[PDB]
């Protein structure tokens, strides 16, 4: 019945300026102190602010005070975060948590929102094939290499085939990501068959479709 | 605006404590029982108090630690147009501190006559008796006791009424100024003091109270007078004037609203838990209403089985019941002096810290609205007290009881319900019951349950109304025994009692009259709390 | 601030033992303000344990908390298989809020041997200038690993990212990808590539390799 969904939430340069939302449902919204809490990549938990059911209690973290400004709506159920002079650290999966009573802490989270902070340039993936080699099992590999910034969405064959994939989380260097995946099939199965693999970037607005050949 | 603070939480705890347990626990609570079906009184009592008296109790004190502020300037900064509430509550507090002390006075009288090998209310062969006078209570006479506290104590056999005043007896002058002198070394330095001065006052009375309970206990027919006492009789359930003097005893026994809760409420720290701080006090006095009804009850029926007189004479209310009927018995029992020493000491400090309460209330209220005087207490309070004193001496005449009487009857009784009726409307109604759970989870991390919301907005004014109402259907033109008040007696009761409520509309009209706009947008101004 | 600082970081763990992870302040808490979260893989973080020692709804028996002042701890009675998640202990006693390090609980499993596979620079790479030689090594346990780039015999350790995936919630092992990254140039000034992994599932490194003449 309770549901929280944060919303906004993308790809901001230094100094800009974004405005999160929240949107409640299956409670009496104005009888709860809302709070953001957020993520960085690290996995590792900040709360940021929080505001209490009628708006006339605001607090803030050491490292947002001043910066940023939470808001309530409660005639629309909203929770609001106006956020300025976005710096690289603010870098984070915002969540929506709720915590009226102190003594309880945050009973309901969101689903959160992704903010990424970076002056790094947005630049579209190269699809790599990577086939052997120049046995029972044959493993194939997929390079996409140099993009900016997460996410992108890899499978094999249209997401036909889930066994045997291991999908390599991505790691920045010098403002670029590299990503890679492997697929593992029965030496039969390839190449007697066709294995695709399919990279998108959404950021960059690319879709490749990448078939692996013996040669 | 770091305002001072407890020098320790026990303090302000004994200081609320101190307040609300006075001399009303002890002699019209048992006797409300006994009157009301003994241990089935305990019913519309508890429900009364459960759902009326702990609520306001628990607001007041949480508007206290949370607005920072005494009583004018707190109601002003909670509600602008409903400000006078605050100057209608100091005055009453004014006006209660003219009486209230008195009685004080005459404990401490009975506590230096009580210098003597035998006890000076015991015979009827004295100079101050009459052939009426009889050695115990009995109908159609005279007690010694009584005879005693009226004829010699009080010589109020010598004043025609309220308009003859009569000399002015020097002893209790002395007795009165004693306890402004107390009274004044206790709040002149504040409640980095007054903290300690309840340690004594607030805890002296469960010590009497303690070896009051044995003595009263080990006397023979203490069972029979514990069966008077609570004797369950559910037909007063049924009754609507056993809920209402249910209803009237818990709010007055607490005295929320008062601006005395909310003022030392006021020193506390933001955070702290005042949730527990009601709970607990609330309990607290009610306990010892109870406890006290076993220490007075033993004695009555230790009276009715081996003096052999009436309960129905012994079982009584109020000074009477403690400068007559209690201190009788206490001379017949051995080591009369000691337990007749320790009871007066006992209801001199039940009195004290309520004393000491009301007083803060206004030095409080007031500091916070004029820097003037914040700046300088002792000489305010001095003058407050030397103020009180000096019309305190039409108490210390021989007609004072007179005195006493009407403004017991007129200066407080319908004010202060009218008063904290308009504070139940101004919180829940004006200010809203969601902007104070706001206010309350802010401080102690929780908001308040939705019992007390619907306690505070819809049970509290009915409270306060089922009251109001009650003591206007029993209202009668002031008398005492066969003196009759004159026409104007009653019309300038009815002025002192006026003079606190009209408070309240007419700031209400000054500061409609005193802002700019349209009315709805004076009222938008005058209803905008000051957090704003 | 009140950091809170918990330990273990990561812990491992095989159902059916009793754990205590920690969670140590630098100044005092109420024991009614300090609660702990749980979050799973991809998930939002959830109420696990509220007020030190109460449970919050769902949360099965074999959970509990104890503690006061600068000391408290989660405890697992008997672990199971889905108490895989990291767990976060929070105060709410004073501004600002702060939240702990975390801790992470993993499985644990019969120690596996990698299978290891290399790739040389596609053709693509090559034309567009560079060239990265990739090398897997899938289903392995525990996590660490050493991986090394040979080329012609001789040890290369630059231009390499290594990333490890994390635990698999089937078979509970992990996997590693190194890549070495050259440019057309200095990968066609040489001929013979090599990675071999060192684990401790062996005293000798599993050697993969290819020569650009096959
Ligand atoms: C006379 C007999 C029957 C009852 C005696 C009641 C006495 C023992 C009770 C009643 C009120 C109580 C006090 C009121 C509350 C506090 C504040 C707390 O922080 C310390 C204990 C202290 C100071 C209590 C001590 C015990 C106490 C004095
Ligand atoms: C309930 N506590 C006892 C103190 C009560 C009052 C008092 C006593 C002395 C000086 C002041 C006050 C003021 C509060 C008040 C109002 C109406 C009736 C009694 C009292
Ligand atoms: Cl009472
Ligand atoms: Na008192
Ligand atoms: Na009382």
């Amino acid at each position: 019945e309770v549901q929280l969904v944060e919303s906004g939430g993308g790809l901001v340069k230094p100094g800009g300026s974004l405005k999160l939302s929240c949107a409640a449902s299956g409670f009496t919204f104005s009888s709860y102190a809302m709070s953001w809490v957020r993520q960085s990549p690290e996995k590792r938990l900040e709360w940021v602010a929080e505001i209490s059911s009628g708006g006339r209690y605001i607090y803030y973290s050491d490292t947002v005070t001043g910066r940023f400004t939470i808001s309530r709506d409660n005639a629309r159920n909203i929770l609001h975060l106006e956020m300025s002079s976005l710096r690289s650290e603010d870098t984070a999966m915002y969540y929506c948590a709720r915590g009226e009573v102190r003594q309880r802490g945050f009973d309901y989270w969101g689903q959160g929102t992704t903010l990424t902070v970076s002056s790094a340039k947005t630049t579209a993936p190269s699809v790599y094939p990577l086939a052997p080699v120049c046995g029972s099992s044959v493993t194939l590999g997929c390079l996409v290499k140099g993009y900016f910034p997460e996410p992108v969405t890899l499978t094999w064959n249209s997401g036909s085939l889930s066994s045997g994939v291991h999908t390599f989380p991505a790691v920045l260097q010098s403002d670029l990501y590299t990503l890679s995946s492997s697929v593992t099939v029965t030496s039969s199965t390839w190449p007697s068959q066709s294995i695709t693999c399919n990279v998108a970037h959404p950021a960059s607005s690319t879709k490749v479709d990448k078939k692996i050949e013996p040669r | 605006d770091e305002r001072e603070t407890w020098s320790g939480k026990v303090d302000f705890l004994l200081s609320v404590i101190g307040f609300a347990v006075d001399l009303a626990n002890v002699w019209r609570f048992p006797y409300l029982c006994y009157k009301n079906g003994g241990g089935a009184f305990l019913v519309p009592y508890g429900i009364m108090l459960a759902v009326g008296g702990i609520p306001l109790f628990y607001m007041e004190l949480a508007l206290g630690q949370h607005n920072r502020k005494g009583a004018i300037t707190c109601w002003g900064r909670l509600v602008p147009l409903f400000k006078g509430i605050g100057y209608a509550v100091v005055l009453i507090a004014f006006y209660v501190d003219f009486y209230y002390n008195v009685i004080i006075a005459w404990s401490l009288r009975f506590f230096f006559a009580s210098f003597t090998n035998s006890l000076p209310w015991t015979s009827c062969n004295n100079i101050w008796n009459t052939p009426n006078c009889r050695p115990f209570e009995s109908q159609g006479f005279q007690s010694a006791a009584s005879e005693y506290f009226n004829r010699y104590i009080l010589e109020l056999n010598r004043s025609e009424g309220i308009h003859d005043l009569g000399a002015i007896k020097w002893d209790m002058a002395l007795c009165l100024l004693i306890v402004y002198l107390i009274c004044y070394f206790s709040l002149w330095k504040g409640i980095s003091t007054s903290g300690k001065v309840v340690w004594f006052t607030a805890l002296f009375p469960y010590a009497a109270l303690l070896i009051l309970l044995i003595r009263g206990l080990t006397l023979p027919g203490s069972f029979l007078g514990i069966q008077y006492y609570l004797t369950p009789n559910f037909s007063a359930i049924y009754k609507a004037e056993v809920w209402a003097d249910a209803a009237t005893q818990v709010f007055f026994s607490l005295g929320p609203g008062f601006g005395v809760l909310l003022a030392y409420a006021s020193y506390n720290k933001y955070h702290n838990n005042v949730y527990k701080d009601a709970l607990l006090t609330s309990f607290i006095n009610s306990a010892t209403s109870f406890i006290a009804g076993f220490v007075i009850f033993s004695v009555l029926g230790y009276m009715a089985h081996t003096l052999g007189v009436r309960i129905e004479d012994v079982a009584t209310e109020g000074p009477g019941l403690v400068f007559v009927v209690y201190p009788a018995a206490i001379a017949t029992m051995p080591a009369s002096t000691f337990w007749a020493l320790i009871f007066f000491m006992m209801l001199a400090t039940l009195g004290l810290d309520s004393s000491f309460g009301g007083s803060e209330a206004i030095i409080t209220a007031l500091s916070d609205e004029f820097p003037k005087i914040k700046r300088n207490r002792e000489l305010f309070v001095a003058g407050l007290f030397s103020l009180y004193f000096v019309v305190g001496l039409a108490s210390c005449t021989q007609g004072g009881f007179y005195f006493f009487h009407l403004l017991d009857r007129y200066a407080a009784g319908y004010s202060i319900l009218v008063a904290v009726f308009f504070e139940a409307i101004a919180v829940s109604w004006i200010y809203g019951t969601n902007r104070f759970s706001e206010d309350i989870r802010d401080m102690i991390g929780f908001p308040p349950g939705r019992y007390w919301q619907v306690c505070w907005r819809f049970v509290a004014p009915i409270f306060l109304l089922f009251i109001t109402v009650y003591l206007l259907i029993g209202y009668e033109p002031l008398t005492y025994a066969d003196y009759v008040y004159p026409s104007w007696a009653n019309a300038l009761g009815w002025c002192i009692a006026g003079s606190s409520v009209v408070m309240i509309p007419a700031v209400a009209i000054f500061k409609l009259l005193s802002t700019p706009g349209s009315l709805r947008q004076r009222f938008t101004i005058l209803t905008t709390p000051w957090r704003d | 601030e009140n950091v809170l600082t918990q330990s273990p970081a990561i812990m491992s763990t095989s159902p059916g033992e009793k754990v205590t992870m920690t969670c140590r302040a630098s100044s005092s808490v109420g024991s009614s303000y300090l609660h702990w979260y749980q979050q799973k893989s991809g998930a939002s973080p959830k109420l696990w344990i509220y007020s030190t020692s109460n449970l919050a709804s769902g949360v099965p028996a074999r959970f509990s908390g104890s503690g006061s002042g600068t000391s408290y701890s989660l405890t697992i009675s008997s672990v199971e298989a889905e108490d895989a998640a990291t767990y976060y202990c929070q105060q709410f006693s004073g501004y600002p809020l702060t939240f702990g390090s975390g801790t992470k609980l993993e499985m644990k499993r019969a120690d596996a041997a990698p299978t290891v596979s290399i790739f040389p620079p596609s053709s693509e790479q090559l034309t567009s200038g560079g060239a990265s030689v990739v090398c897997f090594l899938n289903n392995f346990y525990p996590k660490d690993i050493n991986v090394k780039w040979k080329i012609d015999g001789s040890e290369r350790q630059n231009g390499v990212l290594n990333s490890w995936t994390d635990q698999d919630s089937k078979d509970s092992t992990y996997s590693m990808s190194s890549t070495l990254t050259l440019t057309k140039d200095e990968y066609e000034r040489h001929n013979s590539y090599t990675c071999e992994a060192t684990h401790k599932t062996s005293t000798s490194p599993i050697v993969k390799s290819f020569n650009r003449n096959e």
